[PDB]
């Protein structure tokens, strides 16, 4: 029996709950690697398989092995910051943007070509320059709105260069001469090379950058993944490249903020591209700013390391400026047949203070290796080539009296067979059990995971018990008592779009966080059991998944005459297709809302 | 038992394909994504138990071989066995390489008196058919009359015919001790077991260590030996693809009847008997009776 | 330090050449005859960082191999290294001409820069001008294409730093206020306000909240940069004595002028020659701190000790005699009571009566 | 410390690896140390990634033309290293360049190798460079035995054998020069090098020539005589662990006593007749003098030599008015050199009063009585500087 299998999906949209319906259809059976399993449409490959921490060839599932659901084929989102620190050299004389392109991404792409992974990848430059005005007057009107001000009363302006949008293409590796070439024009971008009416400007540290409004861009990229979705990508993933060492200097509330987003849907991998994993906690934030320490353990941080030679590997960097007897022998070592008895207080110490404190109680009786919180964390290549999504199954459950100590609980029950009217051609009016599998896929594909018939989900704070006994299903929502009352965070910022070149649009956003408590599920309900409401695809606040198909006229013609090498493109003379056969546009069109209705003449 | 072999030629004229296709097991569409042979490869090939081929794969260009007429002069030339030089006949510097040719001559004689030249005239595939003779006697004319030092046979080689193996059989047939042995034990088994044609191969190269043939062989072809190590080497490559090692083949033609079995533990034995009337279980226990006999002599000495 | 760049590359129907030299003609036809092996090499030697000592000089190197279809065989086999003298370090070229490889190959991936033969002519200017500012400034920033730019810089190749151990004491030699204290590391800005030059590294990482691997490695790549050094505990109980290099204080002038700026007292007068080198002298075995203190009140009226043991320790001026009695001979005094908890008076008072193992002098 | 001892042979047969003791391939390593004739006889020194490897490659004068012994270095290591081990290799190679003279020992040993753990004591060769290897990666004292095939010393030092003399005479093969037999019967730990020239009908220059040669190897160290007045101290490179081999070589050719008791009783410095004892024996006092020659030939011990520094009839005076007028006015202060004996003592040792020629120099090169000395330090007390510590000079002689 195995106690862990992992499933690769390629090219394909697949829903949380068509992940549950293949783990589902997975459940009795045997197993081999590199085996296609295929259910309703649901195409993957078994790509590793475990047993007790080793990977086997063959196996069996038996209720007790959970699965892993890779994509080979996600949307990935690369965020390269900017700061100062991408100017700088090492201790192997590379530059840190140097070694960020040329080995990290130049290896993501050829391990993306190894796998053969097809990514929707975008790529996005990020900075902020500090400037010296002291006033908001200094500043031209165009483009006063993306400047903001520091709580150190500083003004600052983001800027966010997209070198490429939502391009999928092979060969990725020729993207990076392009992000060359965003390197040396890169300060007459973000006015550090003294732009006509402006102060002096300062590209800023990485620590005292815009590192969090960049994770809240892509997640206000990634909330709206119902509004174009795709039917050929399934994964997200979203990386920030940085020059820092991993310490950034970030807004208290900007922190809740993004951990209470993340809370929600789990996105968010740093890592850091400069090397020298510094000698404390690894990612730090020092809050009040943008002292007081935060350990962020939501943060997949890895660290890359090049090529070098041979010498010891330094961690701190170096500066230079541009320009009365036994009294003191006993505060030495203090706050830092005895002979035996000493050699044995000794064994049995087999860190300092507490030590030094055992020597000292139990004398009274009978008369460099690194620590495992700051060791060398590599890149994690696996979660960078084949991001994971989020998992089906968790394990939290509170107990009895924290389940009544801080939820209120409300019940809401559907009794079936006869308030159920979905008819499937005329046939059998949508059983119990299709109603209670169609609720707990529902659940799960606005990100509800089940607790290890009757089923606990839990997202966030919120706990909902799904119970189908007979023939009665029972839907109990847990909603917290003290819910997290987080408030919105208004953000400006300079955005240049991917095919321009030096045109910066002041753009405006809001960071806020969505209330799961507050979502329609009696609406959703009613309208996955009942058919005759079917007008709730109109409301918003049920995010229902959307996508639009225009109907274009053919100009095979004209196009195939530009793509042949014609100068000019305004080769279509009034309108499209302008005279033919008017009729025989028309005979195709009914043909085509003849195909719609699925009639066959 | 360690003979050295020198692999001299100009630059571009083929020697690492020929050493690839012999000896390494390649093909000729293979040896297209070859590189440049930086100074001298050195090649260890064990060919019929005992004796050790040295081959020394010279680079080429211009700034090794005069490196290697001044400086490793000692080195190179001296206890040379067999000299090989490799002529493209398409190369436009003939005149150039003939001088070249004068001075690597003029270093073996000066450190290896006894050693045998074999002037190879490559890349006859590239010349026209029916101009493909006349060509090549024209080089022979003048090698020949520059190579009056030592004893030299000049012969027209292309990889992607069968005059390859042909003249790599020639070139290792003088390397290989006691042959007149072999032949006489070849000729006496061809007149025990009434057989038309009995040609010994090499287990790996495939290459014709020796032959006779009767009066009675069926075959007119003068050029069938190395033929036959090309079917045999593409088959070979064939099993090889399978993972499977070829052992024993037999045929049952109309007139004839070919069995290639193992002799020794590095030679192949091609036995073809002319008379039909010789069933294959006779001559196939026939090669083993004198399988037994080679056993029961190499078990004692 | 750079005498001469050179590029060469594997021609076809000729070796390997030498096609562009900065000082004219400065590499014989015989120099690179004698080390053609170790520039342009077999493949087994291809993208390594080759140096070898030649007759009088030192070719640097670095053999860069494509293997393509579209060039002449297969691969292109060029090789831009440097040459210096024999008898320099030329540690720290090594990066410089493996970057530059690193450039030249990438610059041949993207807009085929060895392969052009207009491309070609543009290396003697890139050359000429890398000759230029590797010597002068050791710093070269040089545009070359639309997105490339060579960007080089020599480090200092500074040697291996011992290994600090929980017993030793870090002490500046480089005068804090002469760094930019807001870009140290965090752990540094931690370690650095509590080190002066009487503390122990644990006393250190208990003062501060440092963890001891942690503030061990930091002092460790201090050690690395030069910035602190390494001496011993400065008990007044420590017995010291005198090294040959004592003689090395009155043959170094630099010596004298850093003793009397280091080991006076503040706001006093300078302290004679005289005087210092008879404190040094004075040390011998049996006799500690307090017997030199109580022995010469003259010569340390303007001089401290504390300073004086210092920099005696840290210029090895005076060695130490620790006491070597875990109660095996592998641990002094210092180990045991930076290990357990007890001073000296209290280890010495427990370890007088020692009938098992006899205090070594060590 | 260097990584691996690589010995690679060339020829008309083409370059091959003949030696590697530590078990790049073998067919790799030999086409790159391979050199050419016109390299033979200078330093090869060839660094490929992070190994850097030194040799010496000489012309063998049979199908072999070169051959060379390479070290394997980190190439982190000191230009001393690198310099000490070319020395190593260029002495390695002309004793076997003078072997292939004399026996052809370099041909055969390697149609040995070339006709093949097992190796080592089948060849003398490998044994040999695991002998060097072996002394290259430990400083004690280690025995080379490859071969004898033959700056700073003073005459008051003395010749001290790091083994048996009987073993360096078995050692020592016919063909070897009377001079080196002469020395190595002759010397002892208390006579020193003058009385070994002397005594050994040798010339000084010939018997340095010779220590030098002991001292390079491994056989001999250059020492203090031993005496009475010859003040001892512990050495901080020495080890009073009870695991320690040193310890078990102690214990094992001296069963009576145990090395970190009798190193202990040298934690202080003491000279040997502290140690005689009127209660104690004289067989006592033999015995630790054998365990002082013992552990002086471990290196376990230093002598504590007295140093003096300067600080503030015609010939007399042309020396003392030779140096500054302020410290002629601070001699002429004292009044001790009211004596007409003592201006004259001050005034001939003022080369030696610098601090680099301790007491023993002295005494031994003007001849004069160590009373006399003290009676002239008594004399000017109150301006030169008296000190006691090591002779750095001792260090110096050791098995490169
Ligand atoms: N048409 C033809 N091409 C050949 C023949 N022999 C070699 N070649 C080609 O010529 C090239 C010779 O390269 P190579 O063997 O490395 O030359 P080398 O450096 O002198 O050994 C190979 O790429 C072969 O494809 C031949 O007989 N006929
Ligand atoms: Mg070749």
């Amino acid at each position: 029996t195995l106690d862990l299998v992992e499933l690769t999906f390629k090219d394909q949209y697949i829903g949380r709950g068509d992940m549950w319906r293949l783990k589902k259809s997975l459940v009795s059976t045997c197993a081999y690697i590199t085996q296609k399993v295929e259910f309703a449409g649901i195409r993957a490959q078994a790509g590793e398989l475990w047993v007790k921490n080793e990977k086997v060839m063959c196996g069996y599932i038996s209720e007790d092995t959970r699965v892993v659901f890779r994509s080979t084929s996600a949307m990935v989102y690369i965020f390269i910051q900017m700061s100062c620190e991408m100017w700088d050299f090492d201790i192997y004389g590379d530059l840190y943007f140097e070694k960020a392109v040329n080995g990290f991404l130049a290896d993501l792409f050829t391990k993306w070509k190894e796998k053969n992974c097809s990514h929707e990848v975008t790529v996005v430059l990020f900075s902020r320059t500090f400037y010296d005005a002291k006033s908001v007057d200094e500043f031209p009107e165009i483009n006063r709105a993306s400047i903001r001000q520091d709580h150190k009363g500083r003004f600052y302006e983001d800027f966010y260069k997209v070198v490429v949008q939502n391009e999928r293409r092979e060969e990725w590796t020729s993207l990076l001469v392009t992000i060359k070439k965003l390197f040396i024009q890169y300060p007459v971008l973000v006015r550090l090379e003294q732009a006509e009416g402006f102060p002096q400007g300062d590209n800023s540290t990485s620590a005292q950058g815009n590192y969090l409004e960049a994770i809240n861009l892509s997640f206000n990229v990634f909330d709206k993944h119902y509004i174009n979705r795709n039917f050929d990508r399934t994964g997200q993933m979203s990386v920030v490249i940085t020059p820092g060492v991993g310490v950034f200097e970030v807004d208290r509330l900007l922190m809740i903020l993004t951990k209470q987003r993340m809370i929600d849907n789990g996105i968010g991998v740093d890592l850091v591209c400069m090397g020298e994993q510094p000698l404390h906690a690894v990612p730090l934030f020092k809050l009040h700013n943008r002292d007081d320490y935060n350990i962020p353990h939501w943060i997949n941080h890895s660290f890359y390391t090049s090529k070098s030679q041979l010498f010891c590997n330094s961690f701190t960097p170096r500066i230079k400026l541009a320009g009365d007897y036994d009294a003191y022998d006993a505060q030495v070592f203090r706050l830092p047949e005895a002979i035996q008895i000493h050699h044995q207080t000794r064994q049995n110490m087999a860190l300092l203070e507490l030590a030094y404190h055992e020597a000292a109680g139990r004398h009274s009786n009978s008369p460099p290796v690194v620590p495992g919180f700051c060791c060398t964390v590599g890149v994690d290549w696996k979660s960078l080539t084949t991001p994971a999504c989020l998992p089906l199954t968790t394990d939290y459950f509170p107990d009895r009296q924290g389940l009544q100590n801080d939820y209120t609980e409300g019940c809401a029950d559907l009794l079936p067979e006869a308030d159920i009217d979905r008819r499937d051609e005329d046939g059998v009016q949508m059983t119990a059990q299709q109603v209670f599998e169609e609720f707990i896929c529902q659940r799960l594909m606005q990100g509800y995971q089940i607790i290890v018939d009757q089923y606990w989900l839990s997202m966030g704070r919120t706990f909902h018990k799904v119970t189908l006994k007979d023939k009665m299903i029972t839907v109990t929502r847990y909603l917290p008592k003290y819910p997290y009352e987080s408030a919105q965070i208004h953000y400006t910022y300079s955005l240049c779009p991917s095919h321009s070149d030096s045109e910066f649009v002041s753009c405006w956003v809001e960071f806020s966080h969505e209330r799961l408590e507050e979502y329609k599920w009696n609406y959703l309900d009613q309208y996955i059991c009942s058919a005759g409401s079917e007008d709730f695809s109109l409301i918003e606040s049920l995010k229902f998944w959307r996508t639009r198909f225009l109907l274009l006229p053919a100009c095979v013609t004209a196009t195939k005459r530009i793509t042949e090498g014609e100068a000019h493109c305004d080769i279509y003379g009034d309108r499209p297709r302008a005279d033919e056969d008017e009729w025989q546009l028309l005979d195709g069109f009914v043909r085509f809302v003849e195909g719609l209705n699925r009639i066959r003449r | 038992m360690r003979k050295k072999v020198l692999l001299m030629g100009r630059s571009g004229s083929g020697k690492s394909s020929m050493r690839s296709i012999v000896f390494s097991n390649y093909v000729a569409k293979d040896t297209r994504r070859l590189g440049a042979t930086i100074d001298i490869e050195h090649s260890h090939v064990r060919f019929l138990g005992n004796l050790v081929l040295n081959l020394w794969d010279c680079g080429g260009q211009e700034a090794f071989m005069e490196n290697y007429l001044s400086a490793q002069r000692d080195h190179i030339f001296r206890n040379v066995q067999v000299l090989i030089y490799v002529f493209d006949v398409e190369s436009r510097e003939f005149e150039r390489d003939l001088v070249t040719f004068r001075n690597c001559l003029e270093a073996t004689v000066a450190n290896s008196p006894q050693a045998r030249v074999f002037c190879l005239i490559h890349k006859m595939d590239l010349v026209q058919e029916d101009l493909r003779d006349l060509v090549f006697e024209e080089r022979k004319a003048i090698l020949l009359e520059t190579s009056k030092d030592l004893e030299t046979t000049c012969l027209a080689t292309s990889i992607w015919d069968e005059t390859l193996f042909k003249a790599w059989s020639a070139i290792v047939y003088t390397l290989i001790p006691n042959t007149p042995t072999l032949e006489s034990h070849l000729r006496e088994f061809a007149k025990a077991a009434e057989a038309a044609e009995v040609i010994l191969f090499e287990r790996t190269t495939f290459l014709v260590i020796s032959s006779y043939s009767s009066e009675s062989n069926p075959a007119t072809d003068a050029h069938r030996f190395e033929k036959i190590s090309n079917i045999v080497k593409q088959f070979k490559l064939s099993c090889s693809k399978m993972q499977a090692q070829f052992t024993t083949f037999e045929l049952r033609g109309g007139n004839f009847s070919a069995f290639i079995v193992p002799y020794t533990e590095d030679t192949y034995i091609l036995v073809v008997i002319a008379d039909p009337e010789i069933e294959s279980a006779v001559t196939l226990m026939n090669i083993q009776s004198a399988r037994r006999f080679i056993e029961a002599s190499k078990s004692a000495s | 330090r750079i005498e001469c760049i050179f590029f060469s590359e594997f021609h076809p129907t000729l070796g390997p050449k030498i096609t562009y030299q900065v000082p004219e003609d400065f590499i014989s036809r015989e120099l690179f005859d004698t080390v053609q092996v170790y520039i342009i090499t077999k493949p087994e030697l291809q993208n390594k960082l080759i140096t070898v000592t030649a007759m009088e000089k030192k070719l640097i190197g670095c053999p860069v191999c494509i293997e393509h279809k579209k060039y002449s065989r297969n691969a292109l086999l060029f090789n831009l290294g440097f040459v210096c003298d024999a008898q320099a370090k030329t540690c720290a070229l090594e990066p410089i001409v493996k970057k530059l490889a690193g450039y030249l190959t990438t610059l041949e991936l993207e807009s085929s820069f060895v392969s052009m033969e207009e491309s070609k002519q543009k290396l003697v200017p890139i050359m000429t001008i890398l000759l230029e500012e590797l010597n002068a400034s050791g710093r070269c920033t040089l545009p070359i294409d639309e997105s490339n730019t060579i960007h080089l810089k020599v480090i200092e190749q500074r040697p291996d730093p011992p290994v600090a151990q929980e017993y030793d004491v870090p002490v500046f030699t480089k005068d804090k206020e002469d760094f930019f204290n807001s870009q140290w590391d965090l752990t540094t800005q931690q370690i650095l306000p509590y080190i002066d030059g009487f503390r122990h590294i644990q006393k250190i990482s208990a003062e501060a909240d440092v963890e001891l691997n942690l503030v061990r490695i930091a002092i460790q790549n201090l050690l690395y940069y030069g910035v602190v050094t390494l001496v011993s505990i400065l008990q007044y109980s420590n017995v010291y004595c005198p090294t040959p290099k004592v003689q090395d204080l009155v043959d170094d002038k630099s010596l004298q002028e850093a003793c009397l700026s280091y080991v006076t007292k503040q706001g006093h007068k300078r302290a004679s020659l005289r005087d210092v080198f008879q404190l040094y002298c004075s040390l011998s075995p049996g006799t500690t701190v307090r017997d030199l203190i109580g022995r010469h009140p003259q010569q340390l009226q303007h001089v401290d000790e504390r300073k004086l043991i210092q920099f005696g320790l840290m210029k090895n001026l005076i060695r130490r005699l620790q006491k070597y009695p875990l109660y095996t001979g592998c641990h002094s005094y210092d180990e045991i009571c930076c290990k357990t908890g007890m001073s000296y008076h209290e280890l010495d008072e427990r370890l007088e009566n020692d009938p098992n193992i006899i205090i070594c002098w060590k | 410390s260097p990584i691996s001892v690589i010995l690679v042979s060339s020829g008309s047969r083409g370059n091959k690896l003949l030696f590697r003791y530590p078990f790049f391939s073998d067919v790799i390593l030999a086409t790159i140390l391979a050199t050419k004739s016109e390299m033979c006889g200078q330093k090869f020194e060839l660094k490929i990634d992070n190994v850097r490897f030194v040799g010496h490659p000489t012309l063998l004068q049979p199908t072999m033309i070169l051959f060379n012994v390479v070290f394997a270095l980190r190439a982190n290591a000191d230009p001393s290293v690198i310099n000490c081990l070319h020395n190593l290799s260029r002495r390695i190679a002309t004793v076997l360049q003078h072997e292939e003279r004399r026996c052809q020992y370099l041909t055969r040993e390697a149609k040995l190798i070339l006709a093949l753990h097992h190796i080592l004591p089948k060849c003398k060769l490998a044994r040999d460079l695991k002998e060097a290897y072996d002394s290259l990666c430990t400083s004690g004292v280690v025995r080379l035995h490859i071969n004898s095939w033959l700056k700073a010393i003073r005459p008051y030092h003395a010749l001290l054998l790091l083994s048996d003399e009987k073993s360096l005479l078995g050692e020592l093969p016919i063909d070897c020069s009377p001079a080196l037999v002469r020395v190595i019967k002759t010397t002892s730990a208390v006579k020193n090098l003058q009385q070994l020239a002397q005594d050994a009908d040798l010339a000084l220059l010939q018997v340095f020539q010779l220590a030098a040669h002991l001292v390079y190897w491994g056989k001999a160290i250059i020492i203090y005589p031993l005496c009475e007045n010859n003040v001892y101290m512990l050495s901080p490179n020495a080890s009073v662990c009870l695991y320690s081999p040193l310890a078990e070589q102690f214990s094992h050719q001296f069963p009576s006593h145990d090395l970190p008791s009798v190193l202990a009783k040298f934690s202080l410095p003491v000279s040997l007749s502290e140690f005689r004892n009127p209660l104690a024996p004289a067989v006592q006092e033999t015995q630790l003098i054998q365990m002082v020659v013992w552990m002086l030939q471990r290196r376990l011990l230093i002598q504590l030599h007295t140093y003096v520094c300067l600080m503030a009839q015609r010939m007399t005076e042309n020396l003392l008015a030779s140096l500054s007028e302020h410290e002629r006015a601070a001699i002429l202060s004292v009044p001790a050199a009211q004596n007409p004996e003592d201006l004259r003592m001050f005034a001939r040792l003022l080369h030696y009063f610098r601090g680099r020629h301790h007491l023993e120099e002295i005494m031994y090169n003007e001849n004069t009585r160590r009373s006399q000395l003290l009676m002239l330090f008594d004399k000017f007390r109150s301006v030169l500087v008296v000190t006691t510590h090591e002779d750095p000079v001792i260090a110096v002689f050791q098995a490169l």
